[PDB]
């Protein structure tokens, strides 16, 4: 991302793609390391009633 | 006959119900009792038994069983054990209070069905397992049986009859699980009042081991009139498999709660408006009734309307007849608080045997004390609608069964008042 433009016109030219739309190093796009906390939710058998386990 | 109620005062059994008159053994002779007892006695077991089983004689301790039949189980020859009659006066449900009055007021009546019944099973004596919270009334029937044994009623040659028969008195130390009959027959033997499984029933392996009979206060004292009056004469009365007088313990929400007897498939309404003087508040003040003791499930004012108070017209109900313990709650009850104290009754009286009952009903009486607040979601009505179900059946005698009904019938008839106290608890605890 730090490339300058004439690096960037070279590279783009010698690969013949656009490497700057597709960086394969990461940068501010991906996930915060530090996520709010969970909460998952249970399963079908989390039932007070009905809930017989021969059933 | 299709109406039933109003008996007159001439087909009472239980005539000095109230104390009203003489309960000694001159009083008891002047209205009737122990009159012809040594013609009944000489008639035979056999005789006996066929004039229970003609009056259609159903067990007034609060579960019905024929009673004729019941008795016949110890018609037998013996096998080197003795044979005994067991009184059942324990009393201990909550609504009810008519034994208590049998023996108050009328204890010469109970010897001499003591008498009759243990001449019908061939009993060697009888053992009254009173309640030990009744001591004026076990006092009261120790006077009575030492009027009987003085007179030669009871004792050695019984009534002139030539057979042997002593009526024992004891005590109980306070266990409602002591009424329920294997219990009371473990009470008896010296030892905790645990039920015993049946097989084996008490007719093969009762009170010391020996072949014997528990029958309730009522259903004994009622005997030596069927056996006088006739089984034709007691079966005149009530509905077919309905048949006879019942005594009614009308407390609660009434403006006279009394006992009374009655005709056996009178209307409910009637029984509450003519004898106990109404519902407070009118009858359109009446929000349920446990017809039977605690242990029957309530039904609301719509089934009080028109239901019979005979046990087939009780199950139509999905109630219980049971001890006949009318239980009257108006609109001013808390009817949760009312049957959660009721489940807290069940688990202070449940003697700890079994698991379902010594852990679900304690499980019952928090869930229920969470229901009385409203601390609780809806998914936990139907969770406590199925630990009933498991409960119920599961158990070695009824006190399970017992428990799990009131719990049942709150559910089935009052599901939306509960779920409105739970939604107004967390709306104003969140
Ligand atoms: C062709 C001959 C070399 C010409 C210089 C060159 O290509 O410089 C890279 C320079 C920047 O290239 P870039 O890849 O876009 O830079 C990305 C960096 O992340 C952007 O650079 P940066 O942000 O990382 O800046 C810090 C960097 C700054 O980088 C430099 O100073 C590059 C070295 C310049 C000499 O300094 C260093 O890292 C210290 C480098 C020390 C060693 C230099 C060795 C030089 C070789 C001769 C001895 O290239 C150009 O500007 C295009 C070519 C210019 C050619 C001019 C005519 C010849
Ligand atoms: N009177 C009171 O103070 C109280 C009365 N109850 C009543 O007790 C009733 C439950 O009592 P239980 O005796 O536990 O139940 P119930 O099903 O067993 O039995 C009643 C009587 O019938 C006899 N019996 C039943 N089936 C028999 C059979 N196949 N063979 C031989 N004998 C048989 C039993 O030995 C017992 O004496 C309930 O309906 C309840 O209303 C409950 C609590 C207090
Ligand atoms: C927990 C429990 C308590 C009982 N308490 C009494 C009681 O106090 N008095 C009574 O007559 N029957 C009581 N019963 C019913 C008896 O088990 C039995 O059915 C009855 O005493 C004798 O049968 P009967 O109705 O033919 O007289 C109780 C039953 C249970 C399950
Ligand atoms: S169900 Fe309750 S009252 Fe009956 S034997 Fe079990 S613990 Fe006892």
């Amino acid at each position: 991302a730090s490339a300058t433009r004439l690096i960037q016109g070279l590279r783009n030219w010698a690969s013949g793609r656009d490497l700057q739309a597709k960086l394969q190093l990461r940068y501010q796009e991906i996930s915060k390391r530090t996520q709010p906390p969970p909460k998952l939710p249970v399963g079908p058998s989390h039932r007070l009633s009905n809930n017989y386990y021969c059933a | 006959k299709t109406s039933f109620g109003s008996l007159k005062d001439e087909d009472r059994i239980f005539t000095n119900l109230y104390g009203r008159h003489d309960w000694r053994l001159k009083g008891a002779q002047s209205r009737g009792d122990w009159y012809k007892t040594k013609e009944i006695l000489l008639k035979g077991p056999d005789w006996i038994l066929g004039e229970v089983k003609t009056s259609g004689l159903r067990g007034r301790g609060g579960a019905g069983f024929p009673t004729g039949l019941k008795w016949s189980f110890m018609n037998k020859p013996s096998d080197g054990r003795p044979k005994y009659l067991v009184v059942n006066a324990d009393e201990g449900e909550p609504g009810t209070c008519k034994d208590r009055e049998i023996i108050r007021h009328d204890p010469h009546k109970l010897v001499e069905g003591c008498l009759v019944g243990g001449r019908a099973m061939g009993a060697r004596a009888a053992y009254i397992y009173i309640r030990g919270e009744f001591y004026n009334e076990a006092s009261n029937l120790q006077v009575a049986i030492r009027e009987a044994y003085e007179a030669g009623l009871i004792g050695k040659n019984a009534c002139g009859s030539g057979y042997d028969f002593d009526v024992f008195v004891v005590r109980g130390a306070g266990a409602y699980i002591c009424g329920e009959e294997t219990a009371l027959i473990e009470s008896i033997e010296g030892k905790q009042g645990k039920p015993r499984l049946k097989p084996p029933f008490p007719a093969d392996v009762g009170v010391f081991g020996c072949p014997t009979t528990v029958a309730n206060v009522e259903t004994v004292a009622v005997s030596p009139t069927i056996c006088r009056r006739g089984g034709a004469w007691f079966a005149s009365f009530g509905r077919e498999r309905n048949s006879g007088t019942k005594l009614f313990n009308i407390s609660g929400h009434v403006n006279n709660p009394c006992t009374v007897e009655e005709e056996m498939s009178v209307p409910l309404k009637e029984l509450i408006e003519k004898h106990a003087g109404g519902v407070t508040g009118g009858w359109d003040n009446l929000l349920a009734v446990i017809p039977g003791g605690s242990s029957t499930p309530l039904i609301p004012k719509s089934v009080c309307e028109t239901v019979l108070m005979d046990f087939d017209a009780l199950i139509q109900a999905q109630t219980g007849l049971g001890t006949a313990a009318v239980i009257v709650m108006d609109r001013s009850t808390d009817i949760v608080k009312a049957i959660a104290r009721l489940i807290e009754f069940y688990k202070h009286e449940s003697c700890g045997q079994c698991t379902p009952c010594r852990e679900g009903v304690d499980w019952m009486n928090k869930v229920m004390a969470r229901f009385v607040r409203g601390d609780a979601r809806p998914a936990e009505i139907d969770s406590l609608w199925e630990i009933s179900k498991q409960i119920e059946g599961h158990t070695i005698c009824a006190l399970g069964d017992g428990a799990a009904w009131p719990v049942q019938g709150l559910i089935r008839h009052f599901r939306p008042e509960l779920e409105e106290r739970m939604q107004r608890f967390a709306q104003q605890h969140q």
